[PDB]
Order: C-alpha cells, then structure tokens, then sequence
C-alpha cells in the first residue's frame, strides 16, 4: 500500500493540468493564448500544482522553450521557487532543463541570476530500488550523469563548486562510479578533475571519504565497476625502463594493504554482497599479490595450523573410546526380552593407573574448547548478528560448527559432574561435529577442495528442495503400511510393529537400504502387494533416479563459476589470518619504501612480455 | 519503398518507434528537434521546418510512418543482397519479429547439441551486436557470416 | 480415402483441356486459333470444365491475359458466370485475377461492371488443416493476403465495404492476423483503418465480433501473433510526460481484465492448446499485471488456504490410525500356519467416552469431501468429458485425484454402516491419494516446486514408454523361473511356489529390492545359473542403467520450457482462484477512473528507464542530415557457419 500512493500522487497531477485554464496553455506552445491571458488580467501565477509546481516547472519538464521565455517577463521570481514536497522538495527549474540536456534555456536561466546551489533533497532522489535513478543532489552533477559537455562547462563559469556532497556524503565524483553506462562516462572523471587547478591544502578532491569513509578508489571495488577500476589504476601506476618487447613497472600499493584500519580493499570485497565484486580478484595489481601472500607465508603456517587441530579430534577420541563402565546393576532384565542393555556408566571410580592417564587427555579436550569460544566472544559482540549471516555462506559457513562443538563438550563436561546417566548424547554429537569440522582445512594441500563448496552448493538449494517432496511421499505411504499390517502377529514381519517405527522403516525402503520385507511362509494379505508396487515404481525407479540426473545437469551449469569460488575463498582464509596472527613474523607485504627515497608507501615490480608485433 | 524486406521494415520500424517520442504516428517540429540536439549539436529550429518540409509528402506538418520509410528508401541500405542469410534467418527466427533473441538462439543451439553455457551465449551476442541491444539484427548477421 | 477423390477430380481436369478445341486454345495465348475459332462456327462458349469451369476462367488461372481480352468481345456475361460445384463454389474470374497479384485484368473486369460482391463459399477455401491457405471468402480480403497495395485501393473506389463477413463472421481484419506472414502484413492493418473515415454508430470497425465472439485484439493473443498483438496495443497505451532518460506512459487495462463476463484475456490464454501462444506473459503491459495480482492480494491466500488443507489431512490420519478393533474371533486358523491374522474389526462397539473424540473428526472429513465434490458439480455438467482434458494437462492435472478422493471417503462412510468386513482396501486409496493430493501447493510457497511440472512431464512420455518394454521381458523371465522351479520342494528357496507370486517376485529383482534368490546349503539346479545371470546382465546392468541416461539427455532439453510453464500456471492458478471467491476483499486490479475525469476505464501506470544507444542514433540522425572467451565463442560462430553453409 505503499507506491501505490505514488501513482496516487502522480495521476491527481493531470487532473489539475486539465482544469486550470493558464496550466494547459503552458503545457503546449500557446503563444496567442498565454499572451492574452497574463499581461491583461489580474490573476496570480503562483497555482501550485498537486506535486508543488508552477507554470515554469510544467513548461520546462514538457520542454518547451518559447512559451517559457513569454512567462520570463510576468515572472522575476518564478526562478528562485523550488517545487514543493514529498517527492520533489527543493528543485527548481533549474535541474529540469538540465535532465533534459538543454533547451538554450540555462542561457536564458543565468541571465536571470539563477541560483545553483539549490538541492533537490526530494523522496524520488534518494539511492533506493524504488527509484529507477540516482543522480545526487546538486545541478551540477545532473548534468553530469547524462553526458553533456559544454552545459557541464557552462556551470563552472558561473561559480558551481566541485566539492558538495549529498546527504550521503557522495562527491560528483562518486555518482559516475554508481552510474550504468560505464565507458560513456570515462571521459568526465576526465574532465572534473581537469576543474581542480586549485591545488587544495586539503586533499586534492580524489580522497574524500563519504558518510561510511570511503574514497571513490574503494567505492569502485565495491560495486565492481571494473572499466572504471581499470582506468584509475592508471594515474598511480609509476613505469620504469623498457626493454624491447620487456617492461618492469610499479604499481603504488597504498590504498590495496591490510595496513590501515580502514581494510582498505580486500576486506571490503569479501564482505560485499554483489556478485560481480569477485571479478576485480583478476586484475593485474591484485592477483599478484594474494599468490605472493599464499604460497610465501600463507600457505605454510595453514597446512600447520591444521595439523595440530587433527591432533586434537584424535586426542578426543582417545579420551572417548574409554569410558568407565561396569557390569548391569541389579535390575534383572524384567521387560521380556525386549531391553537387552548390559552396562550402566561407573559412578565415580578411577582408582586405576590407568585411568590416570585418561584424565590427563579429558582435560586437554576442555582447555582446547575454552580456547574456541574466547576467540568468538568478541565476535559476535561486534559484528552485530544478521552482518554475521551475512559473512557467513561466502567464506566462513561453518562458524557454529565450531561453536557447537565447543558447546557440546561444556554439556558433558558438566554431565559428569553431577553424573547424570544420559549421558552418550553429547557425546555423539561432539564427536561427529569434530570429524566433520576438519573439512574445514580442504581448502589447501592442492586444489582437490573446491568439493567443499561444491557440496556446501549443493546441500542448500537442490538437496533441500528434493526433501519436502520426500517428506509426503514417504509420510503417506508409511501410514498406509501401518493400518494394512495393524491385523497381523508381528512375529513374522517385525517391520512394522508400532507406528513410530513404521515411518523410520519406510525411510530406509525409500532409499534402498534395507532389504524389503518378505516372509514366503505366510499368506501375507492381498493389498500389500499392489501398494508396494507402487512404492517401488516411485521412489527407486521414478523419484530417486530423478535426483541424479537433477544433480547432474546442475553441476555444468556451475563448473566456470566453481573456479572463482576457490580462489576468492583463499583471500578470505588469508586476510583472516592475517587480522589474527601478531606482527614480527610474515612482514607487511611488499617492498618498502624510504630507504630508496621513494615515500613512506610501499611498492612491488611486476615483469611482463609485451605484444604488436 | 517499391520492394523491401521484412528484416528492412521491421528495423527501421524499431527505428521510427524509438524516433517518435510520444507515440502519436506523427513526426513534429519538437519531437525531431530535441532529440537531434540531444546529440550534442544545436539546429537552429528553422532547419527543422526545413527538414520536414524537405520530406513532408502531403505537407500536413507530420512524418507518418510512410513517409519515414519511403525516406529510408532514399536513404536505402547497401548492397547487401543475398539469398542463403534470408533462409538463414527464417528457420532461427520462431515468432518472425525480425531479431533473433538469446533464448530463441539458446534453442536452436541446443537442437544442434553442444551444451551451451548461458555466459557463452551471452559472449556469442555481445561481440555479434554492433548497436547494443543484446539482438542482432539481420544486418549486424550477415557481418558474422561473412568474414571476421 | 477422402484425399483421393479431390485429387482425382483435378486429373479429370487436364483430360477436359487437352480433348477441348476451345480450351486448349485458351490455355495458351493462340490468338490465330481463337480468333477463327469462336467467330466462324456456332458453338457456345458455354463448355463447363470438369471442375466446372468456364473458358474465361482458364484464361486467368493460366494467366494469359491477350487471350481473355478476345473473349470479353465474344462473351460479355461470362464475366457474371461463378464457377460450379462442391470445390469452387461462386469463384469469379475476378478472384483468380487478383490472386496472380496483377494483370491489369481488374481494368478490364471492372470496366465491365464486375460485382466486386461475389463470395467464394467452396470447399477448399473454408479454414481447416487440410486446406493450406485460409483467404476468406471476398475479393477485396484475397488482395488483402497478397499483400498488394494498389490492388487494394482500386477496390475501394468501386463501392467495395470492408464489413463483410465470413461464416464464421470474420472482417477482413481478422482474416490478417491469422495470416503467416506476420509484420509483412502488419502494415496492411493500418492502411485498412484508415479508411473507417464514416464512423458509424454501432462501433469503428475493431470492436467487431466473429460468430465465437472475438475481438481482432484478443484474437491475436488466442493465436500468439506478437508483432501483430505488440502494434495493436500501441493505440492503447496513452503516455504521461517525459523525463530525461525517464518515461511514465498509461496503460489501458480494459479487455485485458477478468472484470467482465468475456473473460477477456486471462482465460482464453490458458484454456487454448498452441504452446506458441502461452508467449504474451513476456509481454509488458501483461508480465506486469500478474505479478501484482500475485504478490499483493495471491500468494498470501493461496499460502493460508493450503494450510487449512494440511490440517484436514492430519485429522484425517488420527481418525484412520485409530480404529475399532476387537482381538481374533472363535475362528482358530484354520489352515496349517498359512493364515496369520488376528483382529478381525469391531462390529458395533462406540461405547466409550475415548471414541467420541474419534466421532468427532471422522465426521469432519466426511463434510470436507461434500464440500470438494459441490465445487465439482457444475466442472462435470459443462466443460465435457474431453474439454476438461484440454484443462487437464496444461496447469491442473491433479483435479481427479481429488475426485477420487471423495469417492474412497463416501465408500468407507458406506462401509462401516453396512459394516462389512473389506474396509481397509477405501482406506489406503483414501490415504496415499490424499497425502500425494497436498503435492498441488508445490507450486507456492517460493519457485522451488517446478518439479511438480517435470515429475508431470517425465511420468508420462518417457517413464511410460518404458514401462512396456519391462512388462515384456519380465513376463517371459518370471514365465521362466516357474518352469524350472516347478520341481522344488518351496520349503527352501519359497520364491516360486506359484505363478502369480511369482510375477510379483520377479519384480522386486528387476529393480534391485530383494535380496536374490540363493541357499548355499541345498542343490538348486542347473539351469537357474544360466537364466539368473542372464536375466542379471539385462535387468540391472544393461535396462535399467539405459533409464538414467534416457532420463539424463531429457533433463535440459527442457531446461528452458520449463521455468516458463511455472509462471504460466501461477497465472492459471490465480484466474481461477478470483471466480471462486467474492469482492469486497482483494479489489478489482489497477487504478479506478472517472474521479480523475478519464472514464469508467481502469488504468495502471509503468515507469521504466530507455536508454541512449549513442551509436544509431548517429546514422538516423545522418539520414536525415542535408547536404574473455572471444575465440571460444567466434568457434561457435563457425560451428554455427559450417554446420549451415550448404553441407
Ligand atoms: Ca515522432
Ligand atoms: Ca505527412
Ligand atoms: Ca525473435
Ligand atoms: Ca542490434
């Protein structure tokens, strides 16, 4: 209910077009009927319309020029009125010529002293999906966004700063980033900072951070306007020598580094959420670096790290294997036969020797899970909890695996304790969780792990779809087999005794797994048989063999984007590592700078073999 | 206008519909001027008169759509005739508009066979269009057939 | 049979030409032969073809026009001579004429005052997939398929109407659409309109219905003519003002609505069979409409109505699991072991406090299933038997199964009244269908449910064609195995003891279920190693593993055609959910009129953002100005060229 207010707003605008006499005449180009009505009657000119217009607004946005320049003698003040609220607030007529890309009306504007610092702080202008553009605030970056030269040059010569801002924070500079027609708009990134010849004490206007502080070098990772990335690279690259067909250049290295606070590039790619972000991974200043940073000084304390983590799970397992158990207590077996269980969980006896070496292990499992959670304390305290989510699934989607063995191990820890007697169910979970949190370290030892993704890929989406429609399939079917069994001993066709099992059973049929009941010795009834046709004729021979070949087309429509998933997570697993792991070891990347008398930045030569022949 | 081709009328009708601002099937004075001078020249609204009046069959002060093809026909495309790029165009073009789209050349590629990446389809059109539609026309085809 | 003596009759055509003087001196332009011929003698021109023709007639066909011209001297009537019989029926010379797309003959023929009146009512010109062209039946609507422009307009100025109309009460307006070669005859429409210059009172000419009551507007969209259907929605749309690159334009919304009784659109979109015409959801003013039909006001009740059904499935399960049951009567069993059972279903007893709770909801599922079968009254008693196939299988091919399942619940609601004993086998018919009858919603609820429509698209076709060619191999095989065990003691190796089971046994070692026969303790004999393997090699090695890969090829030959069928049937789905739900909820779509003084017309308004494309528009401009996987994908390119090129 909400835009449809808007269309609201927009049809009630026509209706006062249709009905006032002066506003149609100043839709069209009525030069014999404006000229009667204004210079002879005495009627104000100030009607607003339904959006807050005037007669100058209407005949500038249905671009018509002659009957403007008629108002322009009734009108010393019609130029310095904004529109009015909601939607439009604060524009004047000014931006409409503007849009419109030029009428020889901005001519005929600044001759009557126009104002060009008005800003449109409207609802329609705002950088939302609701709105179809994003254009800024200020006139002069209108005229910007469409590409027209000389209008831009027109605006300068009449005293337009370079250097507004939005409410946003956003620079003229930063809309061509935010704009779709990419190398249409390559030439006024150009031509603004050709305006700049006021060297600022400031900054020269290519280092003005927004409201979130960032420069529209970042701003361009973020959105992944690549041409546009492409192109300001070019001012800081510094070339050295050629040789024939070689050239040793130099790129800056400042702004890209783990150094400052600000992560500067490579934290903000990752947590992006665009797609097309990950693109920038292959441009030239950047893929060299992360190979430098891996296979020196990433790789080898990773494939170390993981080492002394598979030593823990096996310390675990030694420690679980061994539990203290004693023979059944005095409770005889007194359910007939059907509560065969023999040993029951000693008390609190370890008076062994070798019991003395188990509590040395069961201790080294707690310190390793204190260990964890303080590392994600701090965590979650920061990094809200929905912006966790959003980390999560590209790079870290395990990071409650990890918290939830460490949790599991806190339950058992205090289970013995107070030694309570159920006491296997924590210690089942913790010790799949702990193998299965070791494909964490798939990433490494060569490129055989991007199964992790894949199969993260395909255990949401694909699997989880199928699962619903298993879920009916096998919920009818199951309470079909146990009424039509409700009759028989079961003695024989031990199956499908009670309810409960009867779905668990039928779950194991579903994908084959167990053998399929038959007795051959008894005249089992009649509508078995045709309802288990028609099982089988669905779920092995319709419904599973489905789910192949659904697997199988669906994993060459990923097979191009399975490759950029893999190198895009190593960045994530290094920058990681390099946020938590102390300085004096693994230096700040790159050659420094200084000591040649080049700059306190810090820099790294690239080698190349040239073309044209 | 005295023969043409399908692909002919179809684009120059794409043409004409993106010329006339307002849809009306009528060419003015105002329509033809700001979109002349959006292209960044300035005609001094006396050629514009003198750019319809130039054409202007009936001097009724509109181009109908007639009138801009017989124009085009003055303005006649190249030599360009062939027979085999018209039969061509036929067997992949399903509904007849006259721009062979992706899905349409998605699917008479997977006839053929050889499975298709959808990026792949994407790298085929885009390097074929000359304009920047994401359509080929029958013009921009004949480029890809002949020689690269 | 019937194709022959049409084409036996034209054979007995050329027989006629070739024994004829005068013809056969019509057939070619042998004006010294037809000169002598017809002044000289007395003999009638009158000679009637065997398709009844007349010699004028020939003239045309075989488009001689030096000689037909001697013959208007000879013959100033045969002009007004139709053609005869069962074919031709009142075809003149002046159709044949204008079919040959010229022969200055319309000259000659309407200076001699020609009926431009006359109709073709024959037989190979009514609309029907025998005939391979559909012109209609006067001559001003065969010049207009031609597509000759001056041929037209000389038929105007001899007092031709354009309201004519066929037996199927066509204009010549709804001739073009249907017309198969589509924007070179787009143009033909626009020059026709233009001579509606009366405006007559009763409606300007594209209001006209045919005897099925179509407008030339919605006939299009039954057909799938886009370009026809895209130019006809031009005169339609009403635009706002411009803003920059920005554009706001009007779209009319009148017979695109399910306001009227016509239906309009919506539903003659998805009751037709022609796959080509389910195409105009892409289009705009359309794909636009349905997504606020769905999003506002057609996913929130369709969600909460599914869930009303899942909650009468699971009061039906609790009072299915539930039943009374007594322990074994008097009866022992009686056969030697082979007759375990033991409960044998309570005959009268309710008298207890516990099973008034099972009263309660096994009467609530009997109301539920009258409540299904009166939607189903009037669905049974209108749309046929085979017109609610052609409803069947394109969005809702369920539709029966929900039949079925009032049937079951009225037999056992029969069935414990009478209270006899075979009272399970309504009960698994009344549950499996049931719990499957929950799949319909699988098209809600988020499009991660097309699998509804493949595991339609694949359960029949392919795994239907291949359920015979099991049905055979294994009728022989399990034929083979009673053979040879008929021998045995089934005491081991109890499989095979009959026939009937034995098919049902075969079927679990098809598919790989049971364990396969084996004892390693008793001596089977000699012939079961050589039938089992080879039975082994073509039922689990050779047959089966061939479905995966005959399901594997036909997975993305429809990977396309089928993301299309999903949103088509949301869109059958929501038409169908307004007629069986009243106003005063979920208003009437779009904007409402005559409060802004446009009229009773409702109207919805599209933004939508051009673009420049700077490089054409130089070269129109200049018309008229005075005086990276490149090489993999150009491969393709040349993959598409060599595969084309003549070969
Ligand atoms: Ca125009
Ligand atoms: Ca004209
Ligand atoms: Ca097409
Ligand atoms: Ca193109």
């Amino acid at each position: 209910s909400w835009a449809q207010s808007r269309d609201e707003q927009n049809l009630l605008q026509q209706k006062r077009i249709w009905e006032s006499p002066l506003l149609l005449a100043a839709k069209d180009n009525d030069v014999q009927a404006l000229n009667k009505l204004l210079k002879y009657e005495d009627c104000k000119v100030h009607q607003r319309g339904a959006m807050g217009e005037t007669a100058l607004h209407i005949a500038a946005l249905y671009d018509n020029l002659e009957a403007a320049m008629v108002l322009m003698e009734a009108a010393p003040e019609l130029v310095f009125e904004p529109m009015t609220s909601e939607l439009y607030e604060g524009q004047t007529a000014l931006h409409i010529a503007v849009v419109n890309q030029n009428m020889n009306l901005v001519r005929a504007l600044l001759a009557r002293r126009a104002s060009v610092s008005a800003r449109a702080t409207g609802t329609a202008f705002r950088r939302s999906p609701c709105n179809l553009i994003y254009f800024g605030e200020h006139p002069l970056s209108f005229a910007a966004c469409v590409n027209s030269e000389e209008i831009v040059r027109l605006l300068i010569e009449h005293g337009a700063d370079i250097r507004a801002q939005d409410s946003l924070g956003n620079t003229v500079l930063h809309i061509l980033i935010l704009q779709p027609n990419k190398t249409f708009a390559c030439q006024m990134y150009n031509l603004l900072l050709s305006y700049d010849r006021h060297g600022d004490h400031l900054q020269p206007l290519d280092l003005v951070p927004n409201h979130q502080g960032l420069t529209p070098f970042k701003l361009a990772g973020v959105e992944g306007n690549t041409v546009m990335f492409q192109h300001l690279m070019q001012k800081r690259k510094h070339t050295q020598w050629t040789y024939g067909p070689l050239t040793s250049t130099l790129y800056d290295l400042t702004e890209i580094d783990s150094s400052g606070d600000e992560q500067s590039l490579l934290e903000l790619i990752i947590t992006t959420k665009k797609r097309e972000a990950r693109q920038i991974l292959d441009q030239t200043p950047v893929k060299e670096l992360v190979s430098l940073k891996w296979k020196r000084y990433g790789r080898p304390y990773f494939c170390m790290l993981g080492a002394i983590y598979l030593l823990y799970i096996i310390c675990f397992t030694m420690c679980c294997i061994y539990r203290p158990l004693k023979p059944r207590t005095n409770n005889r077996t007194s359910p007939r036969d059907n509560t065969l269980l023999q040993q029951k969980l000693l008390q609190e006896a370890y008076m062994t020797p070798k019991d003395d070496i188990r509590l040395v292990g069961e201790l080294v499992t707690v310190i390793g899970a204190i260990i964890i959670l303080l590392v994600e304390v701090p965590d979650i305290f920061r990094m809200g909890v929905t912006r966790f989510f959003g980390q999560t699934i590209l790079g870290g989607p395990f990071h409650v695996l990890i918290i939830t063995y460490a949790f599991m191990v806190l339950v058992t820890m205090v289970m013995r304790l107070i030694s309570a007697s159920g006491e296997v169910v924590p210690m089942s979970f913790a010790l799949v969780l702990g193998w299965c949190n070791v494909m964490y370290f798939a990433r490494g030892f060569q490129m055989l792990g991007p199964f992790t993704i894949m199969i993260q890929k395909m255990i949401f989406g694909d699997l989880m779809r199928f699962c619903w429609l298993m879920a009916v399939v096998i919920l009818g079917f199951a309470s079909a087999f146990y009424i039509i069994f409700q009759t028989e001993d079961p003695e024989e066709l031990g199956h499908f005794y009670d309810y409960p099992m009867a779905l668990f059973s039928t779950f194991e049929l579903f994908l084959t797994i167990i053998d399929g009941p038959a007795n051959y010795n008894v005249d089992l009834p009649f509508m078995y048989s045709i309802t288990y046709a028609a099982f089988a004729i669905i779920a092995t021979l319709l419904m599973l063999n489905l789910l192949i070949a659904m697997m199988g087309d669906t994993h060459w429509r990923v097979a191009h984007e399975r490759d950029e998933l893999w190198r895009a997570q190593i960045v994530a697993t290094t920058v990681m590592l390099e946020r938590k792991l102390p300085r004096c070891l693994w230096p700040r990347s790159g050659i420094c700078g200084r000591e040649y008398g080049l700059g306190d930045r810090w820099f790294l030569r690239v080698e190349d073999r040239q073309d044209l022949n | 206008a005295d023969q043409l081709t399908e692909e002919q009328i179809a684009e120059f009708k794409e043409a004409f519909s993106l010329f006339d601002k307002d849809g009306d099937g009528t060419i003015t004075t105002k329509e033809l001027g700001t979109v002349m001078r959006s292209l960044g020249q300035n005609p001094t609204e006396a050629e514009l008169q003198d750019m319809i009046n130039e054409v202007d069959a009936d001097g009724n002060g509109t181009i109908d759509f007639p009138e801009f093809l017989t124009m085009m026909a003055r303005k006649m495309k190249d030599t360009d005739s062939e027979e085999e790029i018209r039969e061509a165009f036929r067997v992949f073009d399903k509904d007849g508009n006259g721009y062979i789209s992706a899905a349409e050349l998605r699917h008479v590629m997977t006839n053929l066979g050889e499975k298709l990446t959808d990026e792949e389809v994407d790298e085929m059109i885009r390097e074929a269009d000359i304009d920047g539609d994401g359509q080929v026309n029958y013009e921009e085809f004949v480029q890809m057939m002949t020689a690269k």
